């Protein structure tokens, strides 16, 4: 039991009715721990999914902070014949601000083939260990195949210097998690940090 | 002199219109670009107002009065958990900056319970270094009159709870409890402006008082001719490098490896150790700047 | 009929007659200026006082109706002795306050004006300045008025013998400054008018800058293309570089050359007492005559440089002897030393450098060896503007050409990679160009900018060896040729336009 001091984003939301997020902004919740990333500040991964796992590890006594991405939505440009619909990147502030925590928390959708990707270009410049918080049934190694560091199954050659430490599957997009996956994810994340 | 509001536009041509800024003497606070639109926080001289709303509506964008966007809040939820954080915390917090302002969430540590509550010395400390604090209480009378003691800061204070009224020595907004939804409803959305109107009042008399023996620089000037001066104020990795207070300024940079540099910066002909009270910050081991009137 | 001029009166009721002394180019603007006004207006939201123990500074805050009250009450509470300072904090009057005294009692702030009606009697109504944070104390609607801060001891100090006596205001004063415009000379002046005809500029900054300066004002006259009420700028070098900082305050009457940006090389004139700049370079001040500039907003303001734009590119040797001589600066010759030598380069170029060195190196050059040449500038404006950018012949009288390529009857010289931006395709050739004809390769094709000429005519291609709608003429060489062909390929041939 100690104080929790947030440093709440310099922007407002989302309109009168809508998000209290805004895209591409940070929120440093100075002594850093944990960092939770959302893909976009709308209702699909806003309060739902991911200020509930920041309750989550805030309860648990680990200070958290939360990014909102600029371009969280879509599958990188590395992509197999490039990208589709949009598309996916992380900023060189976005990376430094997520390196300077102990520990990552990222949330991610359905489609495996563009959860690896995304994994893999996030990876590149973030070098903490992370845990994927998906809702398909994605294994640890489909992403040591396309050469992302793994905690049980490392590739070869490893193109991503960050270490999928954790993958947790269940967690639904703009669904209240159960406190089933926030137990989980709070013993994950006790077990990888300290 | 420098009344400071929020321009919301798009990207294209900003350049040109932050040039026109530059050329009349105005600074920009804050700026973000979303996707293609931009929402700058500017200060610019009072006799250039209707000229830089020429400007405005030349680029087909907006300016919208913010009334508290030179003062940073310290919103004192009393806890960070699922029952006062996700709702009413982050709504009161997202109201405060849509009105220009720069909060901090301050989740006390022994805040919750009902006689088992108790505020330390060091976040005591801390809701002081801000310029006003806003309370976010639960919804039960007999609950908030068996807390008033958490509530001792000589800091202009605004509290909200459930009951529409209570018998606090201290302002009160009422229809503001703990809830679990986000504040949408027409009730809601009133009491919150309530709050907006009082803190709003609060910080005009504090104005008042600052006026009648005005600092020897602004802090909006003082910020910018720190950020011109020192050249680590762009590596800063948090939300606002510098936050501009009432009667002072803010700088995220560590204390013990930064004080020196900052002291000994030249403003017109003054030592910044001589007009203002640099001190360490109970935030983060940040540097505090508290600006000395013209009497001293 | 006695009327002040400048500094040393005159009478001429026609401008004419007293404008005739004051140097002037004409064309530009008048400012007259009237007098001032000096209007009073005070609204006192914050209320003074002459008290027998000092005085103290009362603020209205709470509207309520004790400031309805106070508003011209206050007066009536002047001279009112201080009735009590117990608990109740300190008080003063107590005079007729028919403020509905609701004995609902309200909470107080430490030291805010409040008017309570004591007693709940109308006429003993109290000014109770609060000195502690009194809560539900007082009756009345809500006494509360207004905050105390300034002079707070003094009320605290106030004893009951001493009284507010003088209950002083804010005594708020403003001024205004009568203004008005023109450019008429056939008028009749009543008595103790004011002229003032120019304005003098003092130059001392980084020598390329202040060269660009100079350059505008060399004929004495700033036009005005923008204006607001903290600056006037010109827009005649609007898309010339420079690359120097000089980031110091833009205080009263400042001269500075936007340096970067969609504006650069933009001379600003400040009016107001501005923060320093990264994006600004102060060139130099305006010394006296600043209300010329205050009082214009549009139109010719005739300028005069105290240091005198010490580039003679245009002039014979003798001139820029005699020239030079008369400032005391050490010559010595380089090329042609003929008397009416045409200078073409000198070493150093900058004024202040000239000034600071005290020693000037000219360069001249043999008659037959300057190309003359005539620029398009109604036919291809665009390229025209972008011709005298890369030759240099915006600021000076002589422009440089470099060669680049060669190859027979082609010459074809360097481009600027920097204004050679908006070169649509201007003035294209419809028939076989003619010979000696200068042309800028448009945008359309791969070496867009670089400049050319050849010495025959063909109907295919144009000077620089690309299609007729890849390249805009721009100008033609009107007298001197056979240099063409006997010029190596870096060395740099001087053109004059000859319009």
């Amino acid at each position: 039991r100690k104080e929790q001091i947030v440093d709440c984003r310099a922007v407002m939301g989302l309109g009168e009715g809508g998000g209290l997020a805004q895209r591409g902004t940070f929120a440093e919740g100075l002594r850093n721990d944990v960092v939770v990333v959302a893909m976009s500040p709308g209702r699909r991964h806003i309060t739902k999914p991911v200020c509930e796992i920041t309750y989550g590890i805030r309860e648990a006594g680990i200070q958290t902070s939360v990014l909102v991405l600029d371009a969280g939505g879509g599958i990188p440009s590395d992509a197999p014949q490039g990208s589709l619909g949009s598309t996916f990147g992380l900023k060189p502030e976005e990376a430094k601000q997520v390196n300077r925590h102990k520990l990552c928390v990222i949330h991610f959708g359905n489609v495996k083939s563009h959860i690896i990707y995304k994994a893999r270009l996030f990876l590149k410049y973030v070098d903490i260990p992370t845990i994927i918080v998906c809702q398909t049934p994605v294994d640890m190694e489909d992403f040591a195949a396309i050469g992302i560091k793994t905690k049980n199954v490392m590739p070869l050659e490893s193109k991503t210097e960050g270490k999928i430490v954790e993958i947790i599957t269940g967690v639904i997009r703009g669904e209240s998690a159960p406190q089933k996956k926030i137990d989980e994810i709070i013993e994950s994340i006790k077990k990888h940090l300290g | 002199m420098y009344q400071i509001i929020r321009y919301e536009g798009g990207v294209y041509k900003n350049n040109i219109l932050k040039e026109w800024i530059e050329d009349v003497g105005g600074f920009i606070i804050q700026e973000h670009v979303m996707q293609l639109d931009v929402y700058m926080t500017i200060a610019i001289p009072q006799n250039e107002i209707e000229n830089f709303k020429e400007e405005a509506k030349k680029y087909k964008g907006k300016i919208v009065e913010t009334p508290l966007a030179g003062i940073e809040i310290a919103i004192v939820s009393p806890s960070l958990s699922r029952h006062h954080l996700p709702h009413i915390a982050c709504d009161v917090s997202e109201y405060v900056r849509k009105f220009g302002a720069k909060p901090n969430m301050i989740g006390l540590a022994h805040g919750a319970g009902k006689n088992i509550s108790e505020i330390r010395e060091k976040e005591k400390r801390l809701i002081q270094e801000h310029d006003i604090a806003i309370y976010v209480m639960g919804n039960f009378e007999s609950c908030i009159l068996d807390k008033t003691h958490l509530f001792k800061v000589d800091i202009p204070l605004v509290v909200t709870g459930g009951p529409e009224t209570l018998d606090i020595p201290y302002t009160y907004v009422g229809n503001l409890g703990r809830r679990a939804q986000r504040l949408r409803k027409g009730e809601e959305i009133r009491a919150l402006r309530q709050m907006i109107d009082e803190v709003t009042k609060k910080i005009n008399d504090k104005r008042m008082e600052l006026s009648y023996d005005p600092p020897i620089i602004p802090p909006v000037v003082l910020k910018d001719e720190i950020e011109k001066r020192i050249d680590e104020v762009r590596g800063i990795l948090a939300p606002m490098p510098i936050v501009t207070q009432l009667d002072g300024l803010r700088i995220k940079m560590d204390y013990d490896r930064n004080h020196e540099e900052i002291e000994n910066v030249k403003i017109g002909k003054y030592l910044l150790k001589d007009i203002a009270y640099v001190t360490r910050s109970e935030m983060k081991n940040y540097i505090l700047i508290k600006l000395k009137s013209t009497s001293e | 009929m006695n009327v002040l001029v400048n500094n040393n009166p005159k009478s001429g009721k026609t401008l004419e007659d007293v404008i005739k002394d004051e140097y002037y180019i004409p064309g530009s603007n008048i400012v007259i200026i009237k007098g001032t006004a000096t209007v009073i207006k005070e609204e006192t939201k914050k209320y003074l006082i002459k008290t027998t123990k000092g005085s103290f500074v009362v603020g209205i805050t709470e509207e309520n109706e004790t400031v309805d009250f106070w508003n011209k009450n206050y007066k009536s509470f002047e001279d009112k002795s201080l009735i009590w300072k117990s608990i109740s904090d300190v008080s003063f009057g107590s005079i007729e306050i028919p403020l509905p005294v609701s004995s609902v009692k309200q909470n107080f702030k430490k030291w805010d004006v409040v008017l309570s009606v004591s007693g709940l009697d109308t006429s003993e109504g109290n000014l109770i300045f609060v000195q502690r944070d009194v809560l539900e104390l007082y009756g009345l609607e809500n006494p509360k008025i207004g905050i105390l801060i300034g002079g707070k001891r003094v009320l605290k100090t106030l004893t009951a013998d001493d009284r507010i006596i003088s209950i002083e205001q804010m005594r708020e004063s403003k001024e205004n400054i009568d203004y008005e415009i023109t450019t008429n000379l056939n008028k009749e002046i009543q008595d103790t008018w004011k002229i003032y005809t120019y304005c003098k500029a003092e130059f001392d900054g980084p020598p390329q800058s202040t060269e660009h300066a100079l350059a505008i004002l060399e004929n004495g006259t700033l036009e005005i293309s923008e204006n607001t009420n903290t600056y006037v700028a010109d827009c005649r070098l609007q898309t010339l570089f420079i690359d120097e900082e000089n980031p110091e305050d833009r205080d009263r009457g400042t001269i500075t050359v936007r340096n970067i940006g969609n504006g650069v090389g933009k001379v600003y004139i400040y009016q107001e007492s501005r923060a320093s700049s990264l994006s600004h370079t102060v060139v130099g001040k305006v010394t006296d005559g600043i209300e010329i500039v205050d009082f214009s907003n549009s139109g010719h303001i005739t300028v005069k440089t105290n240091p005198e734009r010490l580039s003679v590119i245009g002039k014979t040797q003798k001139d820029a002897k005699i020239l030079f001589e008369k400032h005391g600066i050490t010559l010595k010759m380089e090329g042609n030393i003929d008397e009416d030598a045409i200078i073409v380069e000198q070493v150093p170029e900058y004024t202040m450098d000239i000034l600071k060195s005290k020693e000037v190196t000219t360069k001249g050059i043999e008659p037959e060896k300057l190309l003359y040449v005539e620029i398009y500038d109604k036919d291809a404006p665009t390229t025209s503007w972008y011709f005298r950018k890369v030759t240099g012949l915006t600021t000076k009288r002589i422009g440089t050409l470099k060669i680049y390529f060669k190859h027979d009857d082609i010459s074809m010289f360097e481009r600027d990679w920097d204004y050679s931006k908006g070169l649509l395709p201007e003035n294209t050739p419809e028939k076989s160009i003619d010979s000696g004809i200068i042309a800028v390769t448009n945008m359309v094709k791969k070496y867009k900018g670089y400049i050319g000429v050849r010495t025959s005519s063909n109907d295919k291609y144009g000077p620089t060896g690309e299609t007729f709608e890849g390249t805009n003429i721009v100008g033609k060489v009107v007298k001197n040729s056979e240099i063409l062909k006997s010029v190596k390929q870096g060395e740099n041939i001087y053109i004059l336009e000859v319009n």
